[PDB]
């Protein structure tokens, strides 16, 4: 039950941010909506830092690990919104930005995950 | 708050029985445009057809000489809040 | 902006809880490509796919339900960060063949579930 | 309920100063194994080193002949619930 509250409190703040960031920014560049991208890059960053930091704190309450990762970063990022944007571009014959949106999201989120991981890795060393 | 309606709908070239219309794409992901046309005097059926979202011009054929036509263009676009939806149309009158 | 805020929270919480329940039950069954994270992305792609074709035919729906299903449920159900660490962890484990296969199955599978949901409802209507 | 601890840790080959160990990988994404070894007799410093998760064997060199050694191995694995964490160890004894 306490684990359930971690996902709800964390997921709500993640979804709220994604909603606010997407409505305010997605329309500024429809070929690659920057609000859906930032929340994914920002979630990959949080999950990367959490990956390295939690490894060095094995006695942290799983409550906090759960609220940040499964909740906050989970609700902040989105895969469905990333898909309709790509799907709509493919339907609009806009093939070059459908492919570009796939690379920037995937390559970017992984890079943001590595940055978050290696920055905490280096700071402790 | 970005408008999904096309702008500057206009006949750029004309014959007595055909028209070349063009318009300016709106600042949204337009999946495809829809072009409607019919005789302005509302005593004629309206016809519609689609063009891909990458094209911003269209040809209307099979028309009658010396007749007033109402030509409208609206978009089937993607936005974040509304997913797919149809926009309000931009309309012009033209006499062949 | 307050009533719209409740739509994102309720849908996201249900979506985040579903992603949490399904992941802890099934991800361990096949670690090379955790099926729980894959299912919640395929399912969110299917939801956002059906909504793509259903919202198109119901233009007078309250923006409250459109917000609760897309930004809330599907958004909170799908995840891009969890899909990132799994790929990032496979890369650090030298398991490149599954790191690449995971990227393809998620991206292409999520677009197929979007297309399936969009075309099943397009064909029914 | 999937164990991240390796199983069937054994010495498969040995020299007076070296030991080749092997284990069965656990059904989790292991990033790297941590192999520790020290003289079982009292207070000799335990020494450790890592092995990539793709390998399931490891060589231990620089030992003393005819000495009892305790060898433990644990993982630094990724799971959904703990992200990066360390597993409990599996341990064996061997005498060169
Ligand atoms: C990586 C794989 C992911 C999974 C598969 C995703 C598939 C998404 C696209 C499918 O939808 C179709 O796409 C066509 C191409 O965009 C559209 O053609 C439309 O636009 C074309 C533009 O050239 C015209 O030629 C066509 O006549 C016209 O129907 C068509 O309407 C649309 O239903
Ligand atoms: C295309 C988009 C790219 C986005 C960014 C991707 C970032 C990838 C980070 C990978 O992390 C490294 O992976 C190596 C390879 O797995 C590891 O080497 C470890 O594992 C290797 C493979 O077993 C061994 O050969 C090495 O000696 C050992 O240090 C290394 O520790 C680890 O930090
Ligand atoms: C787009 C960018 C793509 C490239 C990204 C960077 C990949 C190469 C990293 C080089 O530095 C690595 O740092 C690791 C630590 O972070 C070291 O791991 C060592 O220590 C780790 C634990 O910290 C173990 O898991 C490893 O097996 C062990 O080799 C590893 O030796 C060393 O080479
Ligand atoms: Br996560
Ligand atoms: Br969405
Ligand atoms: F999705
Ligand atoms: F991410
Ligand atoms: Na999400």
């Amino acid at each position: 039950i306490k684990s359930l509250f971690a996902v709800i409190i964390g997921g709500s703040v993640g979804c709220t941010l994604r909603w606010l960031l997407s409505t305010k920014f997605n329309s500024l560049f429809p070929n690659l909506p920057p609000g859906t991208l930032v929340v994914n890059l920002l979630a990959g960053l949080i999950i990367g830092t959490a990956l390295a930091y939690f490894l060095r704190q094995p006695h942290l309450d799983p409550f906090w690990k759960l609220m940040i990762t499964t909740g906050l970063a989970g609700g902040l990022s989105t895969f469905c919104t990333f898909s309709v944007e790509v799907f709509a571009l493919l339907q609009a014959g806009n093939y070059i930005w459908a492919l570009t949106s796939v690379l920037v999201h995937v390559i970017g989120s992984l890079i943001m995950t590595a940055l978050g991981f290696f920055i905490i890795t280096i700071l402790f060393a | 708050s970005v408008s999904s309606v096309p702008t500057k709908l206009e006949v750029v070239a004309a014959t007595p029985t055909s028209l070349l219309i063009s318009w300016d794409a709106p600042a949204v992901t337009v999946v495809h445009y829809v072009i409607t046309y019919g005789e302005t005097g509302g005593n004629s059926p309206v016809q519609e057809f689609t063009v891909p979202g990458s094209k911003s011009t269209a040809t209307i054929s099979g028309l009658k000489p010396g007749v007033d036509y109402t030509i409208t263009v609206y978009t089937m676009y993607y936005s974040y809040s509304d997913l797919y939806s149809y926009s309000s149309p931009i309309s012009i009158n033209y006499r062949t």
